[PDB]
Order: C-alpha cells, then structure tokens, then sequence
C-alpha cells in the first residue's frame, strides 16, 4: 500500500467537510448537496436560482474569501432531464483553497450571469453559450468566441457528430470559399473498448 | 414568474442538424445483446441510442472506406429507455425500440450429473 | 573556441566580462555520442513472495465521494476551509533585485 | 507611518483603527435586521465581534495585523467593507428561508 | 519566500546626482548596449554549413516510418493491429489474412503520414518491433499522394533503412 | 466616428491568429475587441474519443512552448483519479524538465515581446539556448518539441547515460547570456519608455478578472501555486518568488527575468538531487512494462495488450487540477465515467483571462502600447482556443 | 518471386494487380508502380529445418529481447514439421 | 402548468412583436449590406432570402423557442452589420455550389441508397 | 413461502432452494468470475476461478456448484477471495503461450479481460512451459491445442447439446489432454458453437482466420433467413 498508491490526507478532508456543512447551515434556501471528494476536493451542488447569491456570499464572506474563479464549463449528460451541468471553480488565496459549486440547467432555461460576482465569467459564459447552446441572462455581450461566423449548432453537445455537418473548400466558379455537406475520404472508425468484465466493484450500481 | 407553456417539447430548429439528417433518419433504442464470445454482462447495463446504417463506398485512391453520412458513428447512452425515448422525442427522430432481453433463471444442480435413473447423468466429467 | 588574442581583448572590453571563461558553443566538454549500456534497476514490486496484487491496488482503493449534507435526508464556532495562510518571508539570500 | 502597501491600487491607510471601529460597527448594525435564528447573523456577528475586540485591544498596527491573520490591515479594511456589501445582500435575499426547489431523483448520480 | 524586482531607491548626493545627470546627457547606457552588440559582432556565429553540416540527433529520435524484417528476409509483422488500435490519429490501416503457407500476415498496411502526428506510439505498441520510426527526415514531396504510404513503400523504406535501424536500436532498447 | 481596424491574423504583432478589432481616435484605442477561435481545433470532443493515452499528445500541442508542463498536469490529473504515485525519480526528472520548460517559454515570451517593442537582436542570441534546450528534450524523447515523455504513470523512458553532465553544462553558462539580455533591455531609457507605466493592472483587479501567474505578482499580488499547493517535489527544492510593485509591463519583464535565474536555481538542486530507482509506477495495469517482460511473461503480455489497445480504466469522478505553469495557473476539469475513455475534459488556461482582460489593459493608451501590452500578457493561442 | 501480368504490370507479395479494363492504371503513366522486390514468403521457404533432439522446442526469433515473444513448439507430429507462428522457422526431430 | 420559466417573452403574443422588430431590423439592414460587401445579388434577392428564412422556422409554438431563435437572428445581424463576416459567409446562405438534389422517387431510386 | 433468506456482502436477498452461490450474487447484480461454467450446460466445477469466501467458514467454496445455505453471507470481494482469485489465474497462466499478438481471440478474450480485473500483473513463473500438438476436427473449427485451459466447455456442449460424443480427454495431469484421440472430423449442424463457447483461442473460427479484431467492428443486430426459425 506504500510504494504505488496515493498517500491520503485526513486532515484536509476534515476541514473540507467542516466548511461544506458551514456553507449549507449558512444557505438552506439554495444548497442542495456537499460532498468530499477522496483526493479532497469539496463540491457544492445548488439550484439554479442560487447562482448569484452563493457565489456572492463565497466571494466576499470573511471565511470564505473565494475572490478568483479558475474557470467556468459545462458538462452534457442527455440521460438527464436536465441536460446541463454547469461547474464553477474557486480559489481561495487567503486561505488557500479550492471549492466547486454544480448547478443543471436545460436546453430552453436560462442562467444568471454573474459577470458582477466575477469580471473573468464573461468569455467563460460566452464559451458554454456557443459549444452548448446555454442561455444567460444579463449577459453584457453574449455570441460566439471559438466557432466559426455562422456556424450552427454546439459542437460539445454530446449528440453533435464529431466532424460536423459542414466543411470547407475554395471554389474558382464563384471565387470563393464554400461550405458544402461534410464527406469524408476514410470515415472514422469507431472502437468498442469497454470490457464486458467489471472493474470497480466500488462503485456498482443496484440491479434495479 | 412562470408562463405555463402548453406544448411538447420541440427542439429542432435551435440544434442546427440539416433538415433531411432530421426527417429520413430512424434511430435504434436498445440495450446491447452481450457479445457471445465471452461471458462478461458488463456491457449489457445501459441503453443505446444509434442510428441506421448509410451507404459506405470504396476511395479511388488507396481503397479506404467513405461515407457521407455525419451521424454513422454517433452512439447515446442512456440509464433507461424512457430517458433515450424522450432524448429522440424532442431532437425530432423517428426512433424503433427494443424491449430489455434479460437471461431466464436457470435451475442449476451438479448432483444432476449423476442421476440414478435419469438422461441427465453425464457420460464424461 | 580560436580566434586572435587582440580580438579576445576587445570583445571582453565592448562586453565588459571574460568572454573566454563561458563560450556558448560546446568545443569537446559535452558527453560521448556513444555511451556504454545501461542495466536500470527494477522497481519495488519485483518481489518473488508477499507481492499479493490486491495489497498494492492503488485503483481498487478509491471509493466514491463522501456525501455531507443531503437535502432529501450549542456556540457552534464559525470555521473557514482552511487555516490562514502565513505570511511569506523576504528571501535572507536577496531580498532586494 | 507606512509607505507603499506593496498591492497595486490598495492605498495607504492612515487611522485605520477608526475605520475598522466604524465598519464593524455597520456590520453589526446590519445584522440586527437578520432573524436571530439565521446561521449567516451568528456566525458573522461571532466573528465580527472577536474582530472588533482585537481592534480595541491591540493599539499597535503590526502587531495587531498579526494577531488578525488578516494580511496587512489596509486588506482587513477592504474585507470589512466586502462583508457588509455582503450583509446589505443577504438581508435583500434572505437565504435562510427552506430550499425552494428539490432537484430530480437522477440529477446528481454519476456515473450516468 | 519572496524577493522584490523594482523596489529600490535612489541616492541623492550630489557625486550621485552629478553621474545621473551624466547618464543623461552623454547616453551612458547607449553605449553599453552598443558595447554588448559590438562584442557579439566578434564572435564565432553558430550557424552551420547545411546540407553539409547537419544538426545533432539521437538513436531515440522519430522520424520517417519503416517496416522491418527478421534476419531470415521474413517479415516481423503478425498483424497484431496493435499500432492501429494505439494510433492517436488513426494514421494506420490494416487488413490481413492467411498466406498462402498459413502465416499471419497483411494484405494491407498503410499509414497517412498527413494524419501522424510522429509521436512513437506504435513502435512502443509492436510486439516484434515490426513498425519502427526510422532517422530519417528529409522526405519532403511535391504532392500530397506521395505521403500516402502503403505497404510497398514502408517495406521499402526498412529495406532502405535496416543498416541504420538495427544500430539504432541496439543503442537504445536497454532503456525500452 | 471612431476609425476600425483589423489587427491581425496576418500582422507580425498578433503572435498567431488573433483577429483584435479595434476602434481608434488617431493612433489612441478607443476599444479592443478580441476575435479568436481562428485556431480552435475542437480538442476537447477530440479527446473524448480517444483513450487516457492517446490524448496526451493533445496537451503537448495545446500551448507549443511549455510542452511538458502542460504533460504534467495531464498527467497529474489522471494519476490523481487513478489513485495511484509516481516513483520518486520520475518527479525528480517532471520537475527538471519543468524547469527547463519553464526556462523555454521565459525565453520566448521575453524575445518576443522584445522584437514587437523593437529590440531583434536578444532575439538571435536566445534562440541558441533554446536550440540547446530542444537537443535536451530530444535526447530524452525523439522529439525536439512534442516530447509527450510525461506520461500518468511517470515518464516513457530513463534519462540516457550522459544527459545530467550535458545538462550541468549548459545551465552553467545560462547566467551570462541572461545577464546579457539584461544589458540589452533593464536600463535602456527607450525600453523603460515603451514599458514603464504601460498597462497597469490593479492588485484587485487582477484577482477579479481571473489573472494568474506574472499578471498577479507584478501587481504586488504572493501566490505562486509551486509554493501554495506543491506538486511533485517542489516542496524539496529552494527558490524565491519575484514580486512587482506598479502593475506595468516594465514590472512583467523584470519578474520574468528573475524567474528565469530561480529556474536555474531549481535545476541546479534537481541535477544534485536525483535518486535513483524505476521511472514509472510499478504497476503494470496502469503503466506498460518492459519489452523483456513483454517478451517473457505471459501477464506482461496479457497487460502490454490491453494497455496498448483498451488503455486503463479511470474510476469515475471528476477532478481540477492546477500546476504553476510558465504562463499562469494550468487547469485540467477531468471527468471519468469508469472506462477507459476520458467522458469530459474542460481545459483552463491562463491566457484565455488575459486576452479577455486586454481591453481593460489597454484604456488611455496608443496602438504601440497596445503591442506591448499583447506582447507582456504572454500569449499563445493553442491553449487560448483550443 | 515477382512475376508480371498480362498487362506488363509487376504482381506485389499481396497478389494485387490492376486488370485490364481498370482506369486506375492511369495513375502510373509517365510514373512507376512501387513494388517490393523481398517476398518474405519465398524468403522463409529458404530457411532449413532445425534438428532439436527435444519433443518441445523454443523460438524468440534470436536476439533474445530484440525478436518475438518466446514461444514453445510441441514436435511431435512426425508428418509435418514445427513452424514458428511468429517468425515461420520450421523445426523437426531426428526422423527416420 | 407544465412549470417553465421564460427568457423574454410570456406568451406567443411578445414573441411575435420581437419577431417583428427583428425582421424590420433584417429588411433594413439588407441594402447596406449589399453595398459593403460588394454582394453581385439584388436587394429583392437579399430580402426574399432574409423571408425565407424566417418562413423556414414558422411552424414554432414555444415562445421560448421563439426567443431563443429571435436571439440567434439578433447575433446573425450584429455580426453581419460590424462586418466580422465576410462575403463566403453571406453567400453560404445562398448554396451556389450545390447541385440541387432531388426529391421525387424515381431520381432518388436512379442515384443511390438514400431515401 | 419457499424461499431463503441470503446475504451477499451484507444485503439480504431471497432465493430459490438448490440456488447456487453463483445466482445468488447475480441476483444483486455481481458477476463471479468463471472459466468452466456456463449457464447452459452441466456444471463442472474444475477450473476453480469462482472460489468465493463464506463469512465464518474456513474453507472457499466453487460459488458455481454450492447451493446456498439459509443464512450464509457470501463476501464477493474479501482479502480471501481476491487471493483465491490471483492464485487461480496465476496457475491458469503458468503454461499458456504468448500468443496474444497471433490470437484470435486477441481482444475479446476472457482469459485476458479476467486477468486484468482480478488477476496479478506479473509472472514469477521461471520454468519451461508445456507445449500440445494440434488436433484436426474439420474445416470449420480451427485448432491450437496449446492455448486450452482444460474448461472442458466443448466436451459438455458436443455431449449434452449436440449430442455427439467425440470430444473428450486422454492422459491424465499436466498431460492431459482434448481432442478425439483420432483422426475425427468433428462434423454436425451445431458445431461452430464451440467457438463461441471456448474461452481462449484453442478454438477458433478457421473462415474468420487473421481477418479482424473485435474493437473494429460493427455490431449490427439483425435475423438470420437460412431456415424458417429466424
Ligand atoms: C583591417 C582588419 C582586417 C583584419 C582581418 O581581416 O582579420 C583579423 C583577425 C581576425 O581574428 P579572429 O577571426 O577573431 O580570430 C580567430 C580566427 O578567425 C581563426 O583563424 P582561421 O583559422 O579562421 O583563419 C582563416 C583565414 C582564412 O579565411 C578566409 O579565407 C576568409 C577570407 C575572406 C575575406 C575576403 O582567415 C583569413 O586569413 C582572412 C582574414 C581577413 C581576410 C579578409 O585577427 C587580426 O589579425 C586582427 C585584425 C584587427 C583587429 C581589430
Ligand atoms: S507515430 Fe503516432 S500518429 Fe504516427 S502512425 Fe505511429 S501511432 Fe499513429
Ligand atoms: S506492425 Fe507490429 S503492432 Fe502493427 S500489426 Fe504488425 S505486429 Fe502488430
Ligand atoms: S487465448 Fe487469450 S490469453 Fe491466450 S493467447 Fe489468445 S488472447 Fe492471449
Ligand atoms: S478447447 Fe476451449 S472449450 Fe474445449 S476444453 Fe479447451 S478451453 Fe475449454
Ligand atoms: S466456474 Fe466454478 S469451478 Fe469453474
Ligand atoms: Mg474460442
Ligand atoms: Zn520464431
């Protein structure tokens, strides 16, 4: 158990537990879930409707100081009525840590933006916006940043196909360049990796 | 404040898939038959989501495999097939479902092997 | 490296340093482009006996998140996420550039 | 006394004793208006009030930045004004009140 | 544990005011810039006489793909699939079937070399180090089809290459 | 009305494919509007198909000067899900390759902001050590940039029989070349010019707008992750941090410099402290064995195969890690579902805060202060995209 | 053991040559086809038998860790010979 | 019921005034965009083409579908009015390159697989 | 009525009389390792992967064979289990060839996936291994007698489910051996079966030979028209 396994930290994940119960007591009206993670790593899941206060509180309360935000994505789960898992990351300087704080959204639902809690959102929330398509509300400027003028549709969405719909080429006719339907000279190959056989008994789930 | 839309949910025209990758195409809502060459289940846990299959052709040059078809390799998974049945219902996809094949139980006796008077008795162990 | 003397000393006074003492391009105190084999040494499961796989299954032993507070289920002194940070020192080898 | 607090745009305070009296002071005054039942009120009055007993006590500005654990008392100054912008927002928001909406049986489990 | 870049002050007397105001006018740190620029005018440039002279290398080094053969003339290569399965850009395609004798062995072994990314992965993935990165780089084309390479070719390229392969790779599989 | 311009793709001063619309007054910038994803790749849909393994030559290509350091927080993120260690010579060896990485894009940052303000000439002197430096790298690899040496499990491969004395070599004459580049530009009156006072950047804004690395402590700003939250063996090593006082681009440029001295410092103490022992995790579920054992045994067989083919299974969860990379904090957001394929990878990098803080930067300033204020955020578009 | 067809085109180890009506030869006019003159097959039927006084031999293909994995070959079957399934070496007993 | 939150608009009523608004800002702004991009289309090209688009989505009922998709138009001619389109972008929505595909059975049949 | 009360891991379950160790674990969704048992043919109990650990018993038992006793607690993933496991595979690999590369069954092997989930990663074996001469049953069947691991699947399914009784073991041991100890082509409408249902590669699909590996392929469901059974 010494050579090749990961040491453990019992101290830090009492203090995370700690500070998870202190944020829920703190705000009942928005937090849902805390959890910490086995490498330390606490999580805060909320209700949407949450968004501005928690953030706000976790940025400017004196035991919390969480005055950076790393980043801001979104992961797509289609399984779930709510499709969108919107993730926040914090930093605390003052006290040296980190915190997460998940909320879900679906395709028609708006988020609040909070551009006002942190100046850094901006470009992040415009980020979820076009590779997800998740709307937020109050946005100084919201529109695309990384895909291309015009394209349709959100490419990180899990049902959007990996090469597209579209490609490019230059054509003499019009003397231009042109989008046409995507075909492809060799087709990707699809790989089915999974092994039939369990790995993690841990985390088996019940028979239903 | 809540506006009580009456309507099924319709997505269609917000996730920019073309029109005809839309209408003519039928999805297979299903969970995996479990490969027979082995015995793990492991893969036979969660329902699918995958689309038919198009036309693959031969490259003039070097003999690889083309297609044109942008959804060929696209596979969904799901916890249950109402999750997967919604899933298609408001992405507009003609769908085809399968009902869950699960293994009968089966009643399992070593003694069997060596029945006094019965067919079952083995003739090599 | 090879050049005049007299040329040396103008370089050291244009420079201002010894230019000789550290030349940027490596005359012959760089290793072999032939070295003789190695033999690395083996690492700390290359044991014959008390090697079970299962007492150094660094995997198997994560388990999943540990759930504090579910909604659905005294003082009581405030608490931060982690203790105050010390204040940094000023670098006793130079603290000033 | 001081020069240079060394973070750019962060000025130098000159009687930040006073300041720190007078913050505490409004952050006290606007707790009051919480109910006295709320975990937020509790807790930023326990430790506003061990706060502004440091600042009595202590009438030495180095030591009593470093009976504070705060870094440099021009920074305590501004996170005293962060939490009573913050105590103005949750009097408006009132986050004590029960959950408002409960998530769905599968929204949280993962994996899948 | 910290260190301060620009918080130093400067001296007021007057022997200091005096070198300031010197600096100022006569452009004292002009000239030793131009000091600097003219000390490196007298040294030895590195550059190198290319193609004549070439740049240092190492028997680890990635270059232009090969495959090799068994001392017997016999292709190492099984058909495994191994290299196409590890490959991050899916640059390998394979097809294979019995020879005529039974032996495992491809029908088709082609790699994209405008899909390779050049990161060594297969020759870690091959089992009888059938497919190698062989040194070479200078195999710049005037089209596009020829960097479409079949199983001709990379044969050839082993044919080609062996001498400097074996010796290669004699040099480094102790670290492998 | 305002005049607007097109700054980029194609301009000198752009530093890749960055489309900065600007709306001018005479030569003074009124507003910058930064237009990017002209070299967005789709990397993050990319890794999803692909297995732990085959995406790591992904971050090596996400920003192109810090190669191994963007490997290594890969490679932390996933060694962190999977519950495993690396064996103490491979972080010896990750953290003397992250220090001459770090070395590597200093120069780069530095000699390019150089040769934007006007100044060619450190330029042509530098890149001589960092062709040096990439003959370490190939060594090493066989590769002269895109190494992808750092690996989940620890490194490919053991440093070869003579790379340590090659190494003391050339960071036994670093110092001269840096002192050099510092006669050129620290107290050259037109350089102090071009930089002194030049987009000031307050301490709470930096904190606000999500700055990290040189952007925090020119601005006055003590965190370094290296120090905070150690990774790797960086507990063990000595080094002090460099810290500004304005906030401005003249302040970037010394704490560059100095960063680059504690570099060498660094790597003095790592080629004195090397251990010995194996390079990768003694675990050969995760990480591959020997071609020897390959070839003997039938487990290492059985393991190399699906190892090569399936790749390891990540129990699921989701982590963020961060390093100190050379442009700021470095972030992985990994989430493992419990297969052998990555199901989300969110990647943070430290650029995308700048680039969107650049216009804040720029207020009251000209369209050469502009330039230099690109060239002291330190930029590389790779990882502002991805 | 190259061999031409009909349509002067050389025959590749794989067998594959383009036929008399494929447009495809286009491709090689005022070009040449790349043809591998080695055939491994012919290659390893050169190779004589190895005579082992053992009922079970082993391969690596030489080199010891710079061939194939190491592979046991049972010699019993006295019509035939024992081939490798790795490098094609063929072995035998002392017969007759 | 049904319990949904609204982006802009509370029923098909507002949804439709923004609708409106936004097809009046299209109609205006066609002209000067044929102007600056020196488009070799008419301005009654430009104009039946910005319609048809917008007959392309009027089959919709959810006025937060409405919304979202008046959002996107919105984005459409705030990128098209500070020029960070070009002229292939423009033309991508006229298909000049395209051969038109038929939809009746027999040529489908005559061509290919594909319904 | 009937049933008994169970525990796997603590969790209590409700079974059959005469349920196996086996089911009762798959009924909370755990799957034992096996090499010789299959569902469908008569239990053999002879390659012991399934040993399993019942709490308060010195003694591991074959979770395939045992019938389940009221009260028993089944403990799937005990200290006692998981050595039983790595011992097993550990004998089971001992003489098996390196032939993963030359495989068939290269990557939907079952000796392989379960010695990566429940086996060691390494060999401390340093013997010579046994090597067998290859058997000929026909055209279909391809046959590398060295890769068996004794199952002995196909013997079970030729006897009891084809109906023929040509297949078999002769020696005894470490020799022993399958085969049909003449030269007998194993010919009947059901006999590809036996590839299905060998777990390594000594059975193999000889049309299939070398042609593809199974992580390329695509899986299409679909109803054979060969006859009128569908
Ligand atoms: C008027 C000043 C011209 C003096 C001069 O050209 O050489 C200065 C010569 C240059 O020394 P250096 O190159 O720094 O020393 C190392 C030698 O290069 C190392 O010597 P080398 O082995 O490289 O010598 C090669 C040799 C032969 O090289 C050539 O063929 C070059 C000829 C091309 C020039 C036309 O160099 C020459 O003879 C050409 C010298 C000038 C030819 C013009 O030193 C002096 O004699 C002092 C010159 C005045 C100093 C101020
Ligand atoms: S070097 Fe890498 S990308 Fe190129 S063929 Fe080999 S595995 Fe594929
Ligand atoms: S080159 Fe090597 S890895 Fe690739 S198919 Fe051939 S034997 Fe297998
Ligand atoms: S049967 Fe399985 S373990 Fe044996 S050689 Fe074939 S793939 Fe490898
Ligand atoms: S050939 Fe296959 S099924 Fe028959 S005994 Fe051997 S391993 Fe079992
Ligand atoms: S599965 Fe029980 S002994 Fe083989
Ligand atoms: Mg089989
Ligand atoms: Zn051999």
């Amino acid at each position: 158990t010494r050579p090749t396994i990961r040491p453990r930290n019992d101290v830090v994940h009492k203090q995370l537990s700690a500070f998870g119960q202190y944020v829920a007591e703190i705000l009942p009206k928005y937090v849902q879930q805390v959890q910490v993670s086995c490498f330390n790593e606490l999580e805060i899941f909320i209700h949407p409707d949450g968004v501005i206060p928690v953030l706000t509180f976790l940025r400017d309360h004196t035991n919390a100081q969480f005055k950076s935000l790393a980043d801001l994505t979104a992961v797509d789960v289609p399984t779930r009525q709510n499709r969108f898992e919107i993730v926040y990351n914090l930093l605390s300087l003052r006290f040296n840590s980190r915190i997460r704080v998940k909320t879900y959204t679906d395709e028609l639902t708006p988020i609040e933006s909070s551009v006002t809690v942190y100046k850094a959102a901006n470009w992040y929330e415009r980020e979820i916006w076009d590779m997800f398509g998740v709307f937020f509300a109050n946005h100084p400027d919201l529109r695309r940043i990384l895909t291309d003028y015009g394209f349709e549709g959100h490419p990180f969405r899990k049902d959007f196909p990996l090469s597209g719909y579209v490609e490019l080429r230059y054509d003499d006719e019009v003397k231009r360049v042109v989008a046409e339907p995507v075909e492809l000279a060799q087709e990707f190959r699809k790989f089915d990796l999974n092994s039939p056989w369990e790995a993690f008994p841990a985390y088996r789930q019940p028979p239903e | 404040q809540l506006i009580a839309v009456d309507e099924k949910l319709d997505i269609t025209t917000l996730t920019g898939v073309p029109e005809e990758h839309i209408k003519t195409r039928k999805v297979r809502i299903f969970v995996p038959a479990r490969n027979n060459m082995q015995s793990g289940v492991n893969n036979t846990k969660k329902w699918k989501m995958e689309f038919d299959t198009r036309e693959r052709w031969e490259n003039p040059l070097m003999g690889w495999s083309s297609t044109a078809d942008p959804l060929s390799n696209l596979v969904l998974t799901f916890s249950t097939k109402e999750d997967a049945v919604a899933f298609a219902e408001k992405n507009g996809w003609s769908f085809d479902v399968e009902e869950r094949k699960v293994p009968k139980p089966k009643s399992k006796s070593y003694g069997a092997n060596f029945s006094w008077n019965k067919r079952t008795r083995v003739s090599t162990k | 490296a090879s050049a005049t003397r007299v040329i040396q000393l103008l370089r050291n006074w244009a420079s201002g340093r010894d230019l000789q003492a550290k030349l940027q391009l490596r005359y012959q105190e760089i290793s072999k482009r032939t070295q003789p084999p190695p033999k690395l040494p083996v690492g700390p499961s290359h044991k014959l006996s008390n090697n079970y796989y299962c007492t150094r299954d660094g995997r198997r032993e994560a388990m999943p998140p540990s759930i504090v507070m579910s909604s659905q289920k005294t003082e009581k002194k405030a608490v931060t996420p982690a203790p105050p940070i010390k204040r940094w020192e000023l670098s006793k080898d130079q603290p000033y550039l | 006394l001081k020069k240079t607090t060394g973070l750019v745009g962060l000025a130098v305070c000159e009687t930040p004793h006073e300041r720190l009296k007078i913050l505490y002071t409004k952050i006290l005054d606007v707790l009051g208006q919480i109910p006295k039942n709320a975990a937020y009120r509790k807790y930023t009055e326990q430790i506003t009030n061990e706060k502004l007993g440091m600042v009595k006590a202590e009438p030495d500005v180095k030591k009593l930045e470093e009976q504070l654990q705060g870094g440099q008392i021009e920074e305590v100054i501004l996170q005293a004004e962060n939490e009573l912008s913050l105590a103005r927002k949750m009097l408006r928001w009132k986050p004590w009140e029960p959950l408002v909406e409960e998530p769905p049986a599968n929204q949280w489990k993962w994996p899948i | 544990t910290y260190k301060f870049v620009n918080m130093r002050e400067p001296s007021m007397d007057m022997k200091s005011v005096t070198d300031r105001a010197a600096q100022t006018l006569l452009w004292t740190e002009l000239v030793r810039g131009l000091g600097m620029t003219l000390s490196y005018l007298f040294r030895e440039p590195a550059t190198i006489n290319y193609p004549f002279e070439k740049g240092p290398l190492s028997p680890r080094f990635r270059g232009e793909h090969a495959l090799r053969r068994y001392p017997s003339g016999e292709e190492r290569c099984i058909a495994c699939k191994l290299c196409e399965a590890v490959c991050p850009a899916q640059a390998i395609t394979i097809e294979a079937e019995p020879r005529a004798d039974g032996s495992r062995r491809t029908t088709r072994y082609d790699i994209d070399m405008t899909k390779c990314i050049y990161c060594g992965f297969c020759q870690e993935a091959c089992p009888v180090d059938a497919i190698v990165e062989g040194p070479n780089f200078e195999f710049s084309t005037e089209t596009h089809e020829e960097l479409l390479y079949n199983k001709e070719k990379l044969l050839n390229n082993g044919d080609k290459w062996e001498a400097e392969i074996a010796a290669n790779i004699q040099a480094d599989y102790l670290y492998r | 009305s305002n005049l607007t311009l097109n700054f980029g793709p194609q301009h000198p001063a752009a530093h890749g494919v960055l489309r900065l619309v600007m709306e001018l007054s005479g030569e003074m910038v009124r507003k910058c509007d930064p237009h990017i994803g002209l070299l967005h790749r789709g990397t993050e849909k990319l890794i999803e198909y692909k297995t732990y393994l085959q995406a790591l030559p992904y971050f090596d290509r996400l920003d192109y000067v810090s190669m191994m350091c963007n490997e290594q927080a890969y490679s932390l993120a996933v060694e962190k899900l999977l519950n495993i260690q690396p064996p103490p010579r491979a972080q010896w060896i990750r953290v003397l390759f992250g220090e001459i990485t770090r070395l590597l894009n200093h120069i780069m940052a530095v000699t390019t902001h150089a040769l934007d303000i006007g100044a060619m000439t450190p330029f042509f002197w530098m890149f001589e050590e960092r062709e040096k430096m990439f003959e370490f790298y190939e060594r090493v690899s066989g590769a002269r940039m895109h190494a992808a040496y750092i690996r989940p499990g620890g490194v490919h491969q053991d440093l070869p029989l003579g790379l340590l004395d090659d190494i003391y070599e050339f960071s036994k004459n670093f110092s001269f070349r840096i002192d050099e580049l510092e006669e050129m530009l620290t107290n050259n009156r037109i350089w102090r010019n071009r930089t002194v006072d030049i987009g000031v950047v307050t301490a709470e804004d930096a904190l606000n707008y999500g700055f990290s690395g040189v952007m925090l402590r020119g601005s006055g700003i003590q965190w370094d992750l290296r120090k905070t939250q150690p990774y790797d063996v960086y507990d063990q090593v000595e080094f002090d941090v460099p810290i500004g006082s304005r906030g401005d681009c003249y302040d970037r440029y010394l704490c560059r410099v100095e960063e680059m001295r504690q570099s060498l410092r660094i790597i003095s103490q790592c080629l004195n402290k090397m251990p010995p022992g194996e390079i990768k995790v003694d675990d050969a579920k995760v990480s591959p064995p020997k071609r020897a054992e390959m070839k003997t045994s039938m487990e290492s067989l059985i393991h190399h195969f699906k190892l090569y083919t399936e790749g390891y299974q990540v129990p699921p969860g989701a982590t963020y890690t961060a390093i100190e990379a050379p442009k700021g904090e470095f972030g992985v957001y990994l989430v493992s579902d419990g297969s052998s394929r990555p199901y989300r990878c969110k990647i943070k990098a430290p650029g995308f805060a700048h680039l969107a803080g650049l216009d804040k930067m720029s207020k009251g300033h000209m369209l050469a202060d502009v330039v230099a204020i690109i060239g002291t955020q330190d930029i590389v578009f790779g990882e502002v995209d991805r | 053991g190259v061999r031409t067809s009909p349509t002067g085109e050389k025959v590749t180890h794989t067998g594959q040559a383009y036929d008399d009506g494929d447009y495809r030869r286009v491709r090689f006019s005022d070009r040449q086809k790349e043809v591998n003159e080695n055939f491994a097959i012919d290659l390893i039927a050169e190779q004589p038998v190895s005579e082992v006084g053992s009922r079970v031999i082993s391969c690596d293909g030489g080199g010891g860790a710079l061939g194939h994995p190491r592979v046991y070959i049972n010699l019993d079957k006295e019509t035939k010979t024992g081939t490798c399934g790795y490098c094609g070496l063929q072995f035998r007993q002392p017969h007759h | 019921g049904t319990s949904v939150k609204p982006i802009f608009s509370r029923d098909m009523n507002e949804a439709k005034r923004r609708v409106r608004e936004l097809y009046r800002a299209w109609y205006r702004e066609v002209p000067n965009t044929v102007h600056l991009f020196q488009l070799d289309i008419s301005v009654k090209q430009g104009r039946d083409k910005v319609r048809e688009m917008f007959m392309k989505n009027a089959h919709v009922t959810d006025p937060r579908v409405v919304d979202l998709l008046v959002i996107k138009g919105k984005m459409e001619l705030e990128e098209t009015i500070n020029v960070w389109k070009q002229r292939t972008h423009i033309m991508r929505f006229f298909h000049e390159t395209e051969a038109p595909r038929p939809t009746d059975f027999l040529s489908k049949f005559y061509v290919g697989h594909d319904p | 009525s009937n049933l008994i009360e169970v525990f796997v891991d603590g969790q209590s379950v409700m079974v059959e009389p005469g349920t196996t160790v086996l089911q009762a674990c798959e009924k909370v969704g755990m799957q034992i390792p096996r090499f010789c048992y299959h569902e469908r043919l008569s239990v053999a109990g002879n390659c012991r992967m399934c040993l399993v650990e019942i709490e308060k018993a010195p003694k591991v038992v074959a979770a395939c064979a045992m019938p389940v006793m009221k009260g028993w607690n089944i403990l799937t993933n005990s200290e006692k289990s998981k050595k039983a496991r790595e011992g097993v595979m550990e004998f089971l690999l001992a003489n098996h060839p390196l032939d993963c590369p030359i495989c068939d069954q290269g990557g939907e092997c079952d000796l392989q996936d379960q010695s990566m989930m429940f086996g060691s990663d390494r060999s401390r074996f340093l013997e010579g291994k046994r090597a067998v001469e290859d058997k000929n049953i026909g055209p279909l069947v391809k046959t590398i007698m060295t890769r068996c691991i004794q199952c002995t699947r196909c013997i079970r399914f030729a006897s009891e489910i084809a109906g023929v009784d040509d297949l078999g073991t002769t020696g005894r041991g470490n020799d022993m051996q399958v085969g049909t100890y003449i030269e007998k082509m194993f010919m009947s409408e059901l006999s590809g079966n036996i590839i299905d249902i060998c777990p390594v590669g000594a059975l193999t699909s000889k049309p299939y030979a070398f042609t593809a590996r199974p992580w390329e392929t695509r899986k299409t469901e679909s109803i054979d028209v060969m006859d009128a059974v569908g």
